[PDB]
């Protein structure tokens, strides 16, 4: 009388997040005839879980 | 030993004061296992302003 019994299991997880902000600007005619800003942002975040 | 014995699948000699009743066999084997995983990731910032 021989048995036996096998149970895998397998979780996997994944939470892959971004962010992208970026401003702008570019008053320039007058009393200024130039001056230029603007800033970027990039974030990410990848979590993997088995 | 005088009227030397034997056990009926004969592959002993018992001493004739003891008799035998042959049987058996049982074994059972069993594991486990855990596994796991992580990741990350990233964020960024930059401005090129005048």
């Amino acid at each position: 009388v021989q048995e036996d019994h096998v149970r895998s299991s397998f979780l996997l997880d994944n939470q892959n997040s971004q962010n992208t902000v970026t401003a702008s600007a570019g008053i320039a005619f007058l009393n200024i005839v130039n001056f230029k800003v603007e800033t970027d942002y990039i974030s990410q975040t990848s979590l993997t879980k088995d | 030993y005088t009227n030397c014995k034997t056990t009926e699948d004969g592959q002993y000699i018992i001493p004739d004061e003891v008799y035998t009743i042959p049987q058996k066999e049982s074994n059972l084997e069993m594991n486990s296992e855990v596994l796991e995983s992580w990741m990350n990731y990233q964020s960024t910032t930059s401005l090129s302003i005048n």
